[PDB]
């Protein structure tokens, strides 16, 4: 049962 | 970058699950590059021993992330064309 107001995943990597 | 259950025990559970989205999150932006933090944040939710197997067969991944975006779609459509 899969929830779309999950918080977004941040990944230790480098952004733009 | 392989994931052992040694790796994920006595770890925090938040922790635990940084440790699985970090191993998912490259896999699941290659599937949805513009979804990628959201859909991999959905799947976190799942149980650990479910994700760890996701991680090994990826018919099991592409399953569970092709819901995710059925599911993530609608409810944003939904809410979209509630305020519209
Ligand atoms: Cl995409």
């Amino acid at each position: 049962n899969l929830n779309p107001n999950a918080a977004e995943f941040v990944p230790g990597v480098k952004y733009g | 970058s392989p994931l052992t259950a040694s790796m994920l025990a006595s770890a925090p559970p938040q922790e635990q699950k940084q440790m699985l989205g970090e191993r998912l999150f490259p896999l699941i932006q290659a599937m949805h590059p513009t979804l990628a933090g959201k859909i991999t944040g959905m799947l976190l939710e799942i149980d650990n021993s479910e994700l760890l197997h996701m991680l090994e067969s990826p018919e099991s991944l592409r399953s569970k992330v092709d819901e995710a975006v059925a599911v993530l779609q609608a409810h944003q459509a939904k809410e979209a064309a509630q305020k519209a």
